[PDB]
């Protein structure tokens, strides 16, 4: 077993011979020893060693099929293990050699030839290693059973070449035999069929991985279309929207669904919550996410900006004593405490922000560890408010010595590197120049730039709004751009005109009022005027100057937010600015 | 002309002068019967015009210099200027006494129009001609509650009914129209649930601010073809005006209180939400 794993390749050809040559006499206890070197050859060169191994299980799963032997858990498991590579060959970079195992599979009585059990059987062979073709290869072997015809067959041809046209010739093909196997087949069995139907389609939807968009439309869009498909997943359909990026198909397949009942309108909350369309998800805590006298008297004061009233009827309305007059339901506990800490983040709320998010899960104290990883309901909503009302309460300057530790056990692993590197990254490359690790900083500002290419390539043509608020982000990310690339250049600290043309082309450089709310202006704000306490620690008159662009930046914000008539959020800001504007007289005035 | 909008120093160097008229004229099967032409710019484009003749058309260029003061206001603020709440206002020209011409648009639809042909050939031929046709229903009731043939029964109705028998013969013809037929029409050729719903939420938004400003100067008469339903990218405008200020509901001998129409149609479009949530938000705002 040791010289297999070598280097060379005739050596890993007679192998395989001999044990080709060996097998209908080894005993099935050691096959299960045996096989799993043999499917380590999948990612190697040299069509005769790839071809003998899949000459080999040929025969393991044609003679140890185990006919309902009941004889083993090795010998009804080899059957997996090798059904599993027998399948993810048929993307190998070889024709021909696809030519091979699609005659295998073609062949009589490996599926059956009716015409729809066909189908049934390849909804079976699926198998997440692959789903990226899997319609084309269903679609030639549903017309491979067809033998005025010169036009199939480049159709076939075509259908390999774009994943839009392959989406949509299943989608075609599919619904066309499901519509017309109305005449046999009876209600029972029509219920039965739908119940296998429904099943494999939960399924996929629970065994796909990397998620595919044509795919994913796909199923939900076939789904829509029969009588028995509907009420398919209101629990993985939403959690793979929100990261498909593929919400609205989704939405009118919940829409079909409600027509014709409370965790359909959550998700249907979390699916429009990103989307923007504000107006259609205040219109459904008025519907069924209520039924007291508190969520319409914080909803009429959260419709325009009253931020302020609709926050404190939420604390009352959640550790409320009596309420003998109907009680919350499995609706709306969740809703109250989620919408208090969205109307929290609306306005400056960087202390009372993180006992909110992290203070309902566990004790007392901040435990905060794989807790908060663990059961993703605590990972999904209440960490991204949980690490934003970090970051944006340290950027001000303490040490609070919490999260730096916290990422530092955290960046180690599969699933505690793959999102926290995945997603979010700027704010993690800002505490990098905090660590000043500029050059994981300067990866991972790098990786952001390719994330924004990567989400803003599939959202679509006109689903507008959507585009905005993925637009907005990158003058603060060319902001933190333009201070990396500014500090790494030399000639700056011993002199001051690029200091001063930087400071000019910041004080020229705005986002607008009445166009961008506060939330990007409070992230470009503080991004800005923390940048220029760290180029005043860099450098260790212009102390008043940048006092002066500091306070121009702020009045600024000032008057954005009475324009956009946050009162209290510039009330707050005033007050803190109070002794603030006790230092000049024009600033006074 | 209808260049000349003030609003910055005016120059006629580039203002289009005639040069070319139509081998074409085209009529609108109506009432007033009005012509259509295909003038032609020495600017190398082209521009189409109504022309509707023996009616005073002074007034209608007030209400649209209304129109406009209005969502000059309206993109002035922040909380509007998010989502782009604008009235699409167009020109009609007062040639003179009698004579104006009307600005033209490109592949609109009327609404009845729209909700004719969206129906097939069943129901909008039960909605056009029934005997148990909602217009032939209502007069049909008009003559049970009131016992005469003629106008001044609905005048007499008011005496001769209660409020819950009419609540129930109202259900009687309600009960006679499909839910979805604006859900038909949008299903009819939008061809992706992509587009579907930018297409929805564009005429909601329409829709609902012709609506809470045909009520400020209040304009009663707004029947079926005073909506323009725009299919390119899903509008509907508004025309044919005839009563400026609160007038319709005095001077008219059947007088009418709805400040706009609000029927079934745009109810059952926006289900299964309650016309709670997107109307209401953008008429507030």
């Amino acid at each position: 077993v040791q010289v297999m794993r070598h280097r060379d390749d005739e050596r890993q050809k007679v192998c395989l011979d001999i044990i080709y040559k060996m097998m209908p006499k080894l005993k099935p206890v050691e096959l299960r020893e045996l096989l799993n070197p043999v499917v380590e050859f999948v990612s190697h060169p040299s069509t005769t060693c790839r071809e003998q191994m899949y000459n080999i299980l040929m025969w393991i799963h044609d003679n140890y099929r185990d006919p309902e032997s009941e004889t083993d858990n090795d010998s009804q498991e080899i059957f997996k293990l090798a059904k599993d590579v027998l399948i993810q060959g048929l993307i190998d970079e070889n024709p021909g050699l696809q030519l091979i195992i699609r005659n295998f599979w073609s062949h009589e009585t490996r599926l059956p030839s009716n015409t729809l059990d066909r189908l049934l059987a390849l909804n079976s062979l699926y198998s997440p290693k692959i789903e990226v073709h899997f319609l084309s290869l269903a679609t030639n072997f549903l017309l491979e059973m067809t033998s005025h015809s010169s036009l199939i067959t480049p159709l076939q041809a075509v259908a390999q070449r774009d994943p839009i046209i392959a989406k949509q010739l299943f989608s075609s093909l599919f619904s066309g035999i499901l519509k017309e196997m109305d005449k046999f087949k009876t209600l029972s069995e029509k219920n039965n069929i739908t119940q296998k139907l429904l099943q494999d389609f939960n399924r996929f939807l629970n065994t796909t991985f990397s998620f595919f968009p044509p795919f994913v439309s796909c199923i939900q869009d076939i789904s829509c279309q029969h009588a028995a498909l509907l009420s398919l997943d209101p629990a993985a359909v939403s959690a793979g929207c929100l990261a498909s990026l593929q919400q609205p198909v989704g939405i009118r397949l919940l829409e079909e669904a409600l027509l014709r009942d409370v965790l359909r309108w959550v998700e249907l909350a979390k699916l429009y919550r990103s989307i923007g369309e504000y107006d259609v998800l205040r219109g459904i805590f008025t519907s069924e996410i209520g039924t007291k006298q508190i969520t319409q008297s914080a909803l009429l004061a959260e419709a325009r900006s009253d931020y302020s009233e609709a926050a404190k009827q939420y604390d009352e309305a959640l550790n409320k004593q009596d309420w003998v007059d109907g009680e919350p339901t499995e609706a709306e506990k969740d809703f109250w405490e989620l919408a208090s800490l969205d109307c929290y983040n609306h306005l400056a709320e960087w202390k009372s922000l993180e006992y909110c998010s992290t203070a309902s899960i566990d004790s007392e104290n901040p435990p905060d560890l794989n807790k908060i990883w663990s059961e993703p309901f605590y990972q999904e909503t209440y960490l991204p408010y949980m690490i934003r009302s970090k970051l944006k309460l340290l950027l001000q300057g303490e040490a609070d010595q919490s999260l730096l530790t916290f990422i530092d056990k955290a960046m180690h692993g599969e699933l505690q590197k793959a999102i926290l590197e995945l997603h979010y990254s700027q704010e993690l490359s800002l505490l990098y120049l905090l660590q000043d690790d500029v050059d994981r900083a300067k990866y991972y500002i790098q990786n952001g730039i390719q994330s924004f290419m990567q989400n803003y390539s599939s959202i679509d043509v006109l689903l507008h709004q959507s585009r905005l608020t993925k637009l907005q982000s990158v003058q603060a990310l060319t902001e933190i751009q333009e201070f990396i690339s500014f500090i790494s250049k030399q000639g700056n600290l011993s002199s001051q005109v690029p200091l001063k043309r930087l400071l000019n082309t910041w004080t020229n450089r705005y986002p607008d009022a009445k166009m961008d709310p506060m939330n990007i202006w409070d992230d470009i704000i503080t991004n800005r005027c923390f940048f220029l306490s760290k180029i005043e620690e860099k450098l260790t008159d212009i102390s008043s100057l940048i006092r002066s662009c500091k306070f121009s930046m702020k009045m600024k914000m000032i008057d954005s937010a009475r324009k956009q008539n946050n009162f209290s959020l510039a009330m707050k800001l005033l007050k803190e600015l109070h002794k603030e504007s006790k230092t000049r007289d024009d600033w006074l005035v | 002309p209808g260049q000349y909008d003030g609003r910055g120093k005016p120059l006629p160097e580039y203002h289009v002068r005639i040069a070319g008229f139509d081998e074409r004229v085209t009529v609108m099967a109506s009432l007033r019967r009005p012509k259509r032409i295909i003038i032609r710019g020495h600017d190398e484009r082209e521009h189409p015009f109504l022309v509707k003749g023996g009616e005073d058309l002074r007034q209608d260029q007030r209400v649209e210099q209304l129109f406009q003061v209005m969502n000059g206001i309206l993109a002035q603020d922040s909380a509007c200027s998010q989502r782009a709440l604008q009235l699409r206002t167009y020109s009609v020209v007062p040639m003179t006494s009698r004579l104006g011409l009307i600005e033209w648009l490109e592949n609109t639809v009327t609404l009845k129009d729209l909700l004719l042909n969206t129906m097939s050939q069943e129901e909008k031929a039960a909605y056009l001609s029934d005997p148990r046709a909602p217009p032939c229903e209502y007069k049909d009731w008009l003559t049970k509650m009131s016992g005469k043939h003629d106008v001044g029964a609905y005048m007499l109705m008011y005496k001769g009914a209660n409020r819950t028998e009419t609540v129930t013969s109202f259900r009687k013809r309600e009960s006679k129209v499909p839910a979805d037929l604006l859900k038909r029409a949008f299903v009819r050729m939008s061809t992706s649930p992509e587009a579907f719903l930018a297409l929805r939420s564009h005429f909601a938004s329409s829709h609902a601010l012709i609506c809470i400003s045909h009520w400020i100067l209040g304009i009663g008469d707004r029947h079926l073809n005073n909506f323009m339903v725009a299919m390119e990218t899903g509008g509907v405008i508004g025309i044919d005006f005839g009563h400026a200020f609160g007038s319709a509901t005095q001077f008219l001998p059947v007088p009418e209180l709805m400040p706009f129409r609000l029927t079934r149609q745009f109810i059952n479009l926006m289900l299964p939400m309650k016309e709670t949530g997107l109307m209401y938000s953008i008429m507030v705002h």
